[PDB]
């Protein structure tokens, strides 16, 4: 992976230069918010077990059909209970990427572990991709209910959340 | 503890520790006695504290308490505030030694079973947790609440 | 579930032990 | 969107794009501010906009709804108005960008070899997006019931 | 070929266990180790007899007894069980 | 029996209905034939209902 | 991997309904011909060499892949040919246990055709041994049984091909 | 956007064990034919056969019997079995399996203890619906996989799906309101066969492996951690590797039985040869 | 690993001599309690899980090795324990079946003391554990059961001893 | 036996054995009784069984006990009833072993060597056990003929 910092040195390296000020000020923008990347993150350990909770509870509540018989496509949703232990596992995987890549400032943890090979595994096992995604942003909306008052926090919570869902869909248009 | 994350993480490369990895070790000896002084700050209040665990682990459980629950009796809910002194006294040889491994190589690794051969609800030790860090922010300040305060949800994290 | 039939599940000792009745209504319903 | 076609055009040309493609995307970005409020109003209008969709859509055409018809019985109307539900929100997908292309390629490309293949009447689809598109600019001025009505029949043109 | 071509620290085969054994080393030990796992119980897969006795070679007797302890082993006892002592020629 | 008796004329077949009893339905697809109205979708259902008498 | 009863399982699963009677009837027609199928089994398991001799012997013993130049030169290559044809004459033994053919492409079918292009096996050949193969297993289990075991042989024909 | 692809093929999870399939699977994993033992073993399963799978249809048929007489021991309000909904995929159909509940328009008592102590019984106005419209579908659920499990060889897909269950819907659920549904279940099924014959034994054996094996903690999470920085750590409910055949292992403890020893270290010969060339 | 078949047709096989009166007549001896074996490891299947919860509660459970100090303090050191019990009571159901304690030194006994002696874990308190878990297997499977599954605890008490 | 590999199977599976291995180490304890009766008849046949087993193999195989064959002259002919007296043998063991367990590992393991080694035709001893099979199958019923033939055949397979 590459944080924000890596991800602007190898920027400068590509090129063969020394950091200039255009990329010193790209630095700079991570380390003031890299203190409030923080207690997002903290934010999200405290609230883990939670999170995934309400964020499940808000995805069955709009998509009954995960809990119901698959019909004759053997497709997999929350039917059986081994089908939804191992479904709400993916919703730690989809906090926890999104966790560090909180702190890293940068997608780069995101495609290479998570992105990579993500619609070749769920077209094998046949699930969702449409409600896989939807449960991502209900936990975007979850956690952005804590910092809510102001607004530059909700663009740091975003980003990652956002990187998930544009890049998880077969491209409409 | 930090120190001994370093020089196990740098042996298993083969290799003498980076220009990152001193910076872990120095700038954590450098935060040294804050975490002594701490310490003592809940020694002196362990007696504090888990008076006060006990008192919403079981007002949001009576199920436990009640009989039939695996803490019904005088002789079970008496080791029940040891569990409490084990943990409370566990997380100040976390918040010392500045990582999670006090707390994972004793405590965490393998709690489940310990607790579902003995009849606990590991869902009620969670609480129990979750209880005991509820009950550390009135006796501690603003200041050094936060610095204790990922200490207590690695262990919730850790019983999931 | 079940609750309160003891001193520290209630509070109250066995002489008040009639008093760990006030915020169970079904066994108070029975007492009565 | 007119953003990403008036680039694509201009791609094509090996061409930069012209004042008449760049005061257009000017023109079309002061615009966005009144398009938000046009989609706005069709946003939660669902309920009538589709509920009286299929209204005057089985008045006009009983044979879909009456026994042999394709949307007959309780499952099939349930779908029926589905699909008036999908098509009203391309429309506000239209309304923001700007342009058919979000309806083109959604809806629109291939719509008859669906139908065709589904056993659904093509025309009597085309008939209900025209009773939505009354409800619709019933909703609004007639300086929005002139774009909101245009992008409906758009559809009815694609959709025969 | 042997393991100690020119490797050492900034070279481009990654730092690793460097072993003294000649082209094709028939020198092999005996030793006798407990390695308790210390990885069971987040993984929960069956249990295995830990205390083992075994002939390793010569050409890998050190990155063996490198890992034992990097587990927490210990080792009770090794020995030269085949191979000479001090043999300028003749370990291959 | 056919009952084949005369004048089997073919014009003007009329309506009615009598719905006979089926028959190989004694086979085994393991599939259904398939219908709809999951969940995700017992908003529309509920609301066909609307128009549904018109 | 699944046999007639997963197989019916799964499909009166799949629809989140109850075994009705559609679904045992099926099965109890499993269960029926349950004491065929091991004796089928049981014979197979006795004579293996000895249907792979046959097979052999009477399909591509003596062609021009047996000498040289031919497929099948090599006492590698063919001592290949009985241990690939073991294969398919216990496989086969597992679909006519199983009551389904699911296991011979899932463990099979599956890369197998694209795997003797490769080494440039001839296909040919290979169903012929196989066709040779159901006929002498016909001669042991019997006829029905034989209609059972042969069943899955030209399965595995069929895909091969 | 993913600028590489490694393919997907198809897979087919395992959901459970049977009888006549785990130990087709058994010698298959070892490259043999059965063997006469293992002959022994797909035949007499089949040979139980019709009686489990009559077991299947008079547990089929009264299955609203079954449920029912649960929905009077641990539910208020009047019938409150409306909430049932057989069908649970949305289907028109294939072929149904026949059930036949109330006729026209709890009846006798003699025996009927239910709840141990005091216990509080769910009411049903106050459970709310939707809360309502699973209760009814797992007493449905539990009735199904016994019904799967007898048509089946073991008990196996039963805890697969019952084992950490109690404690997802413990927050809305009272546990010992389905302990008590799950043991008016087993009492009302053996009404059904004269007892001491021999079916009687056997699907009272499956009734008590999900009622006793509900009210049992849920298996801990099986951790992956890696060894190097590249990798990354995954995780995996322990119910999901115990579900299907699960491949087997083989260890070479010195004093074995030479064959033992024997099938070990050929084992080992199609591990790295992929092959077992000494066969070949 | 042999049963009591196995140990009868080897003692049988060794000299030579086929299975005479005497050979047949333990044989019958073992058919003759083979119904209370399959039941006795049955119900102990039912409740494994139960019987070790049984047996460090009335044996160990409060005792100083579960204290700080104690050979079992840790929660790795503690869950190593009901681990470690589910082999004793496991393997014993195998000697239970195969009616011979062959299994248990091939796979148990063997290098176990001496390991014990490694990690220091207190033999003292093993075999009471054992004793303990001995005793409630007594309770599940009867008197002549628990005899039968008994005869194997204290074979794993003696030679861990 | 069944009821050995029965349990090294679900032995190195980390499991207990399933109702597929025990319902079957009942039904063959309950078949312990008709093992032994048939093992009983081959028990002191073995006069007949083994003589008349070298009958036929003679009479088939002149050339192995002509001069010049392994078994020639008084003194090999009498070890050449020897081996089929050790064979017919082990198939009591398996019959009662309900298993080629006792044949496995009891002149079937590397048995190519050993009359390979010896000058033996292989081929020849397996025309033995054959001829043998013949003789005991006739001394049976047909349910039994089932068996006793059926463990002869495995040994002249793995023979080979
Ligand atoms: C003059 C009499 C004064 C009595 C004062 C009193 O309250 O004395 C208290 C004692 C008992 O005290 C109780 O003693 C208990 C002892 O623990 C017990 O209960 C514990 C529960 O935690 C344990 O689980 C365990 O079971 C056991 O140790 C608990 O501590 C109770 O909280 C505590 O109230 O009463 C007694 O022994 C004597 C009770 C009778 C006294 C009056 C006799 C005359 C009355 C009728 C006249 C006609
Ligand atoms: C007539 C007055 C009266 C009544 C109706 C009750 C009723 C009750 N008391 Mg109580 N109590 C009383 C006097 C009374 N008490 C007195 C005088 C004292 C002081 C000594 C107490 C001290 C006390 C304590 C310490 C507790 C109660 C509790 C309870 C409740 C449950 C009882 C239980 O579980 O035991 C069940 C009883 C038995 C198993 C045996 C009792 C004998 C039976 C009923 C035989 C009589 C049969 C009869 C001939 C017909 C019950 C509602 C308990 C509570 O709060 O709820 C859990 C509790 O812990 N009471
Ligand atoms: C309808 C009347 C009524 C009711 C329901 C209650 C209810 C209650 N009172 Mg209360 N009380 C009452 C009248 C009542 N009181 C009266 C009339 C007085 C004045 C005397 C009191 C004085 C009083 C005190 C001082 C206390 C209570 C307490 C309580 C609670 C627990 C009771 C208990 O554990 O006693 C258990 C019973 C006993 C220990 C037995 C006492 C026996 C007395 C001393 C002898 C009675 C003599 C009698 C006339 C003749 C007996 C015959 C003899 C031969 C045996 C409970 C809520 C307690 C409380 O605050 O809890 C919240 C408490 O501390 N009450
Ligand atoms: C780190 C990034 C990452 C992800 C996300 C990941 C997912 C992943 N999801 C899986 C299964 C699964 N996932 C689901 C999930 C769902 N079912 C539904 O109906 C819902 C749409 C959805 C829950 C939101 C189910 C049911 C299975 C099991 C399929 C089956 O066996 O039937 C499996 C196979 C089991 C295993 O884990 O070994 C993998 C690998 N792996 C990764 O490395
Ligand atoms: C250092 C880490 C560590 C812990 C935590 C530990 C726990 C532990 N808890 C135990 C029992 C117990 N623990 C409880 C606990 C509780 N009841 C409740 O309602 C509560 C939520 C909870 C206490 C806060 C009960 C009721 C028992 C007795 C169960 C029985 O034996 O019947 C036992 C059996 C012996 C004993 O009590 O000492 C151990 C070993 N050991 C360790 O080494
Ligand atoms: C976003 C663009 C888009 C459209 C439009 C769309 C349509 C669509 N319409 C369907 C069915 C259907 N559609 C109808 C529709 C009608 N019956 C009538 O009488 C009327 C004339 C008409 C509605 C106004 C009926 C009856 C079915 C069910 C047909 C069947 O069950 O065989 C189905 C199959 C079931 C489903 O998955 O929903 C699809 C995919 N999908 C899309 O992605
Ligand atoms: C990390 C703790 C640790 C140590 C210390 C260790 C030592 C160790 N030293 C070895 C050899 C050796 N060590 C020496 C050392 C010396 N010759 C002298 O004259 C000097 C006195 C001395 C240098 C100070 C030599 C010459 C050999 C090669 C011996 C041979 O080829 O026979 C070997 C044999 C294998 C190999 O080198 O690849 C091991 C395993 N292993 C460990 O895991
Ligand atoms: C279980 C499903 C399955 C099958 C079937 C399978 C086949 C398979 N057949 C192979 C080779 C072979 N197969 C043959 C077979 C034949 N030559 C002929 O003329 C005949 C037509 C035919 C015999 C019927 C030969 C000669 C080779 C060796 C090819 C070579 O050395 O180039 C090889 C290459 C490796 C090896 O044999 O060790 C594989 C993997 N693998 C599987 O996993
Ligand atoms: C075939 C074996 C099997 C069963 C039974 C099963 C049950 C199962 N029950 C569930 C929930 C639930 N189950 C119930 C109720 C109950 N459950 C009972 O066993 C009682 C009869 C009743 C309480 C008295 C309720 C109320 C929920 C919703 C809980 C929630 O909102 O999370 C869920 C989560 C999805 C859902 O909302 O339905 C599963 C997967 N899965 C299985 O594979
Ligand atoms: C199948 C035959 C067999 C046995 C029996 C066996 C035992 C065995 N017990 C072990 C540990 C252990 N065993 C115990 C057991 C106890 N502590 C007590 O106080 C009690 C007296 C006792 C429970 C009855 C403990 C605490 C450990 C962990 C020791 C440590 O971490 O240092 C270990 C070290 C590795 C591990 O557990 O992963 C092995 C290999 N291995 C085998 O293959
Ligand atoms: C229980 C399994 C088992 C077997 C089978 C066995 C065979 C065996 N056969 C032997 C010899 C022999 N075996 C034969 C056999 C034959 N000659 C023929 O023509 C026939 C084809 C064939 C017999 C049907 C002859 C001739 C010798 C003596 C060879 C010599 O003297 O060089 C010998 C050496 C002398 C002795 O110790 O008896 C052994 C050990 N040992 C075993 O433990």
């Amino acid at each position: 992976m590459q944080d924000i910092i890596t991800s602007v040195i190898n920027q400068y390296d590509l090129s063969g230069r020394y950091l200039d000020i255009k990329g010193i000020n790209q630095i700079n923008n991570y380390f003031d918010t890299g203190l409030k990347r923080l207690m997002i993150a903290k934010l999200i350990n405290k609230e883990a077990t939670n999170l995934i909770k309400e964020a499940s509870e808000l995805l069955f509540i709009e998509q009954p059909e995960l809990l119901r018989p698959c019909g004759n496509a053997f497709i997999g949703n929350a039917y059986t209970t081994r089908r939804y232990a191992a479904c709400i596992r993916d919703i730690e995987y989809y906090l926890r990427y999104s966790a560090y890549s909180i702190i890293a400032g940068n997608n780069s943890i995101l495609d290479e572990r998570v992105l990579d090979g993500l619609k070749e595994t769920y077209n094998s096992l046949l699930v969702p991709i449409g409600p896989t995604i939807r449960v991502i942003q209900l936990l975007k909306e979850i956690i952005q209910k804590k910092f809510s008052t102001e607004n530059i926090e909700n663009a740091i919570i975003a980003e990652p959340f956002d990187y998930l869902a544009i890049n998880l869909s077969d491209k409409n248009l | 503890s930090l120190v001994t994350q370093v020089i196990l993480s740098a042996d298993d490369e083969l290799r003498y520790p980076t220009a990152g990895e001193l910076e872990t070790i120095s700038s954590y000896l450098k935060t040294g006695e804050y975490r002594i002084r701490l310490i003592s700050i809940l020694q002196g209040k362990e007696q504090e504290i888990i008076r006060l665990a006990s008192k919403k682990i079981f007002q949001l459980h009576p199920e436990y308490i009640a009989p039939g629950g695996n803490a019904s009796g005088a002789r079970q809910r008496a080791l029940c505030l040891r569990d409490y002194g084990w943990y409370l006294r566990l997380i100040t040889y976390a918040i010392l030694a500045g990582d999670k491994e006090p707390l994972e190589k004793i405590g965490i690794i393998g709690v489940r079973e310990m607790y579902n051969s003995l009849g606990v609800p590991i869902i009620g030790m969670i609480d129990a947790i979750k209880c005991l860090k509820e009950a550390t922010v009135e006796v501690i300040s603003q200041e050094e609440e936060d610095f204790v305060a990922p200490y207590y949800d690695y262990i919730i994290q850790g019983m999931s | 579930s079940a609750a309160g039939r003891d001193i520290e599940s209630t509070g109250f000792a066995w002489w008040s032990g009639n008093a760990r009745l006030i915020n169970v209504s079904g066994k108070l319903l029975g007492a009565h | 969107s007119i953003v990403t076609k008036s680039i694509v055009n201009a791609d094509a040309e090996a061409r930069y794009l012209s004042p008449g493609e760049l005061d257009r995307i000017k023109s079309f970005v002061l615009s966005g501010q009144r398009r938000l409020r046009i989609a706005q109003t069709l946003t939660e209008n669902r309920e009538r906009i589709v509920k009286q969709g299929g209204q005057q859509l089985f008045q006009r055409r009983p044979d879909v709804v009456s026994p042999g018809g394709n949307a007959y019985g309780e499952e099939m109307t349930a779908t029926c108005l589905r699909d008036l539900d999908y098509y009203l929100r391309l429309v506000t997908y239209g309304i923001i960008a700007g342009d058919v292309t979000p309806i083109e390629e959604i809806g629109l490309v291939g719509v008859k070899e669906m139908y065709s293949a589904l056993g659904t009447p093509i025309s009597g689809v085309a008939e209900g997006i025209r009773c939505m598109k009354d409800v619709a600019c019933s909703l609004l001025s007639g300086e929005d019931a002139a774009e909101v009505g245009f992008y409906f029949d758009y559809t009815l043109a694609a959709m025969q | 070929a042997y393991d100690m071509d020119g490797t050492g620290a900034g070279s481009l085969e990654p730092r690793g266990i460097k072993s003294s054994a000649v082209e094709k080393d028939s020198r092999c030990f005996k030793v006798t180790f407990v390695l308790p796992s210390q990885s069971r119980l987040y993984t929960f897969r069956e249990l295995q007899n830990v205390y083992t006795t075994k002939m390793v070679p010569f050409s890998s007797w050190y990155a063996e007894q490198q890992r034992i302890q990097k587990m927490g082993g210990k080792i009770l006892k090794v020995e030269l069980v085949a191979g000479g002592q001090m043999r300028s020629v003749g370990n291959q | 029996a056919a009952v084949g008796n005369k004048s089997n004329v073919d014009a003007p077949s009329f309506k009615g209905s009598n719905m006979e009893l089926a028959d190989s339905g004694a086979d085994y697809k393991a599939f259904p034939k398939r219908r709809m109205p999951g969940a995700n979708m017992q908003g529309f259902l509920d609301m066909a209902k609307g128009m549904k008498p018109k | 991997m699944q046999d007639a009863i997963t197989s019916v399982i799964n499909a009166a699963d799949v629809q989140g309904k109850y075994l009705d009677a559609n679904s045992v009837e099926k099965l109890r027609g499993y269960f029926q011909t349950g004491e065929l199928r091991v004796r089928a089994a049981a014979t197979i398991a006795a004579n293996a060499a000895t249907i792979i001799k046959e097979a052999v012997a009477k399909s591509l013993l003596y062609s021009d892949i047996t000498r040289p130049g031919g497929n099948m030169y090599t006492t590698r290559r063919y001592a290949a040919c009985i241990r690939d044809l073991d294969y398919y004459l216990r496989y086969a033994t597992y679909g006519m246990l199983a009551g389904d053919p699911s296991i011979l492409d899932e463990r099979v079918l599956n890369g197998l055709k694209e795997t003797y292009n490769s080494l440039g096996v001839p296909i040919g050949a290979t169903i012929q041994a196989i066709q040779a193969m159901k006929e002498v297993t016909g001669s042991l289990v019997g006829s029905d049984a034989g209609k059972e075991m042969g069943l899955y042989f030209d399965y595995i024909c069929s895909g091969l091909s | 956007v993913t600028k590489a692809s490694g393919g997907s093929p198809v897979v087919k999870p395992q959901l459970y064990k049977t009888a006549s399939m785990l130990t087709i699977a058994q010698a298959e994993q070892q490259d043999r034919f059965l063997e006469l033992g293992e002959l022994n073993q797909l035949v007499s399963f089949l040979n139980t056969g019709n009686i489990r799978l009559e077991i299947a249809d008079l547990l089929t048929k009264n299955a609203n019997i079954i449920v029912a007489r649960a929905a009077d021991r641990i539910f208020v309000g009047g019938s409150a079995i409306s909430y049932l909904e057989r069908p649970q995929a949305s289907i028109i159909e294939a072929n149904s399996a026949d059930i036949a509940s109330i006729r026209q328009m709890t009846s006798v008592f003699q025996g009927n203890n239910a709840t141990p102590t005091g216990f509080k019984p769910i009411s049903v106005v106050r459970y709310g619906p939707s809360r309502m419209k699973k209760s009814l579908r797992d007493l449905d659920w539990f009735l199904r996989y016994l019904t799967y499990a007898i048509v089946a060889s073991d008990p196996n897909i039963l805890f697969v799906n019952i084992r950490g269950l109690r404690e997802i819907i413990e927050n809305a659920c009272s546990s010992a309101a389905t302990i008590v549904a799950l043991k008016e279940m087993k009492k009302t099924s053996l009404s059904l066969f004269p007892e001491n014959s021999i079916q009687k034994e056997i699907i009272e054996e499956y009734f008590n492996v999900v009622v006793d094996e509900f009210i049992n903690p849920a298996l801990t999470d099986t951790i992956r951690k890696r060894t190097s920085n590249d990798l990354q750590g995954l995780r995996l409910p322990q119910i999901y590797a115990k579900a299907g055949i699960s491949r087997q292992k083989f260890v070479m403890k010195p004093g074995l039985s030479t064959d033992e020893k024997q099938s070990v270290i050929s084992a080992c010969y199609r591990q790295v040869f992929e092959r077992d060339i000494s066969k070949a």
